[PDB]
């Protein structure tokens, strides 16, 4: 049970050292204290009243993209480097390499939430206003941990197909940005635009992408079970691929 | 470690062919070929990396395997204390600073060991990657040419430590390197694959050597001396494109030279001399291309 | 084509001290060094990449250079036949289909000569960048590794046709490569480079004079195989009581051979002592380390 | 007499062989459509006019941003695949390379000027309004060579210097773009504002990359002095540092 330890730590410690993730830290708190700034001074509120969906939101919206890119690298790295042939000897190794990998994602996204959590506590802070409530942190994190653990084994899958990175990249930013861009003229459709319309609440990547911008975790209960289902098919295929596959 | 009829195949195209293999009582064994013959879909199947080859391989889970593969794999943006660490706690039991120590000083990259493995050259990546391979603590240890880029000196001296080696820890070691004049220095068998199966199994263990004797001369008189030996003397072996001919260690020369003198015909040049790896490997492959 | 007392430091560490180089009477001349001695410094400046020699060089515009150094350079995107268009057209004075057709068919790329770099082998990409330096129909060729990715069979091939278009043509080769066995093959000279000046210079068709041949006859054909060699070539010992006559070291055995047969002598013994370049490397190498 | 003209052939041969330029162009001209299409389907005018300085600002200020992308990859291939020690032999050959790749930008150039030229005349012949002048294009004409030219030297050197790719490609990107973001900032400082504004107007990028978004073309004589001059010492020192570098 050491090496599924190990490859976890190892990836949290490559995450510690580098100084894009303060640089990233820096440019997030920016642009909320720039859009918190524009709204105290408007000239609407003599009180300085703020209300916290915005920040909400945008906060999100930027904290999940700059941790989806730290899963897509975190993934892609042995594949770069092609170190990922010593990583490939018994079938124990491969099992724990996909164990560990995932668990390294569970912690990705839990310390993303987590610092979303506090950059959101110390903005409150600073403000005056009405605080939330803890299910909404709560929440948060879950919709967080169901994002990350559906796009990281997706993207975990195509690389062990294709084994190369450039694309692996431009597919992630593809799948994330084109959806909302391309969602106002699916209507345009002749005749089949309430049938994609209706359709889009049962695909996975329709539903998650359009709950991104969302400032509530609101799920039905089949939406639930077809994501749970969707990302235990994932990590089975996986298990089974990468035991039966040839390097 | 055993194999029992491996024949690996893609599509149509046939590349691994019913072979056997094991380790026989040898601690140092040569694996010989060409390029693209299987040599690395062979190490390939002995290292781990494919699955579906249709047989039976006979390996032990108690056991590891350290292995070099065709090109050093390490992390290029850091350093290569940080990678001998990696890979001592990701594939070993745990991290020993005796051990790794005393490798480290027996290979000697201590003056240079703090420094980013992206400022190093080809032949200090190459022996950093060997002493990846030994972090494991293997039992057996297979290397894909060790030497690749580094000098005679560099590389005499490398393969002298690996022999050093040999004592302190249990292990039987297999090479598949090529400029066999190396490996004739430390070696205890060589094999030689050809259209993949493993045609010849040489094993030398002391210096009996089985001397011989090579005499040479052109081809249109190379079929006359070829009738008169094979009428006379019996024959091991005969390379056609050089016109070499390799008699048995033969200590008098006066019946050979009466008798070519009274034939008229005569040779081109004539010694008796130790064998090697290099006339065994052009008998077994100069015959596919030329 | 002379170098002249060049000299190079970088700070204070002094890389190449007063050394000297002239191509006289040679075809093929061998580099022959350690790793990171200044060798690719030693070609770097032949090849008029460095600029300050701090000495003199002399070179007629007329003459053309080809050259190959550490890693083969082609675009990866695009094919090898576009490489051979494009290097035409910068480097030389032009295409021509039938002697670029000679190059291509020669050395045997033709099958795969049409597909993207991308794709390549390691010892397919060295021949193409070989290809190229022969491209530019250079009057001195210098090349730095040109066999790093080929088997034995493979680099003998290579050296062949190398050596046959230094015979078709007329061209001045400069080789720097280990493993040099190979390259004592096809050479007429090798010169040893240490402490950045060249040690010691080997001119192999003549041979050094420790180089001996120690011929034992009967006692009864001593007088006439005596008399024989008095009048042919020069003799230092002579030994009666041993009956061993040792002369100059010779390639050929022919005439000797044919001279004493036609005397009615058969030679009780015959063997040559000849120094190669492995002797030579150590000789002069081995106070580096050891 | 070969040296000059093989490798500027070359480049046009390229840029006609690769897809990325007419992915560039039906981006840009997908662009442009959507924003004239948008300023016309405004209800101010009911006659359908339309002003094309907007039009000839946008697209011109597109244009330089991808044509200075394509001058940095054209002058970083070399040094990317690390063939330029095949071309770095003679002085001679050093001499020839630098001339050829100063002829190479100055046809890149004219080539985006004249796709600059093609897209304002579909773009007035669909339209209803008043034509432009012959003597805008012959100056939009002359500022291409200018920006591309004082840009593609100074980077020369730069990579000439460095050997590094990336890098190139972010310095390419910060002189575009860190003036705009640092204009209106930079009035705030004490005592030294006046001072520092009228000094911009003297500092080359800073009063080219000003001029970039500008409608028409005008400069003054100390102005075209000093960019002659820079463009003379550019080039005067990069044939003296070509001609004493060792690789």
């Amino acid at each position: 049970s050491h090496r599924i330890l190990n490859l976890v730590k190892y990836d949290l410690y490559s995450i510690f050292k580098s100084p894009l993730t303060y640089l990233a830290i820096l440019v997030v708190s920016s642009l909320i204290a720039t859009q918190s700034i524009l709204m105290a001074n408007s000239m609407d509120n003599p009180k300085h009243i703020i209300v916290y969906g915005s920040v909400f939101a945008a906060a999100k919206w930027l904290l999940l993209i700059i941790g989806l890119m730290f899963v897509v690298k975190t993934i892609t790295r042995d594949f770069s480097q092609g170190t990922i042939q010593l990583y490939m000897s018994k079938v124990k190794t491969r099992v724990g390499y996909i164990i560990s990998k995932t668990i390294s994602i569970i912690l990705i996204s839990i310390l993303f939430a987590l610092i979303h959590y506090v950059i959101l506590i110390v903005v409150q802070a600073s403000s005056n206003g009405k605080n939330l409530a803890f299910s909404k942190y709560v929440d948060n994190l879950w919709f967080f941990l169901i994002f990350l653990l559906f796009f990281g084994l997706f993207l975990f899958l195509i690389t062990l197909a294709s084994q190369k990175t450039a694309m692996i990249f431009s597919l992630g930013v593809f799948l994330v940005l084109i959806v909302p861009f391309i969602k106002p003229f699916i209507t345009f459709i002749p005749r089949y635009g309430e049938k994609v319309l209706d359709a889009f609440d049962y695909i996975p990547f329709a539903y998650l992408t359009d709950k991104m911008i969302s400032s509530n975790f609101d799920f039905s209960n089949w939406q639930w079970v077809i994501s749970l289902g969707s990302i235990v098919i994932f990590f089975i295929l996986n298990i089974l691929y990468v035991a039966k596959k040839d390097i | 470690m055993k194999l029992e009829h491996i024949t690996k195949k893609y599509g149509s195209n046939v590349v691994l062919n019913d072979i056997d293999f094991d380790f026989g009582d040898s601690r140092i064994v040569g694996l010989i070929g060409k390029n693209g013959v299987g040599k690395t879909t062979v190490m390939k199947v002995m290292n781990g990396n494919i699955i579906k080859f249709d047989g039976k391989v006979d390996i032990d889970n108690a056991d590891n395997i350290g292995f070099l593969i065709e090109h050093p794999k390490l992390y290029d943006n850091k350093s290569g204390l940080y990678n001998l660490k990696l890979f001592a706690q990701v594939l070993g039991k745990g991290f020993d600073k005796a051990y790794t120590d005393k490798i480290i000083d027996a290979f000697g990259m201590r003056p240079y060991i703090k420094k980013k493995v992206k400022k190093y050259s080809m032949g200090m990546k190459q022996k950093l990657a060997i002493a990846v391979s030994l972090m494991n603590k293997p039992k057996f240890l297979i290397l894909d040419e060790p030497t690749n880029g580094m000098d005679p000196d560099g590389s005499i001296d490398v393969l002298t430590t690996i022999k050093s080696l040999v004592n302190e820890l249990d292990m039987r070691i297999l090479i598949s390197s090529h400029k066999l004049e190396d490996i004739e220095l430390i070696c205890d068998r060589a094999v030689f694959l050809r259209d993949g199966h493993f045609v010849q199994d040489v094993n030398m263990e002391e210096g009996v050597a089985s001397d011989t004797t090579i005499v040479t001369v052109d081809h249109k008189d190379f079929d006359r001396t070829e009738k008169y030996l094979a009428e006379h003397f019996q024959l091991q072996n005969v390379d056609k494109a050089d016109g070499h001919l390799m008699i048995n260690a033969q200590k008098n020369y006066q019946v050979i030279l009466k008798a070519l003198s009274e034939l008229d015909i005569y040779p081109k040049y004539i010694e008796t001399r130790k064998s090697s790896l290099r006339d065994t490997y052009f008998n077994i492959n100069q015959r596919g291309d030329k």
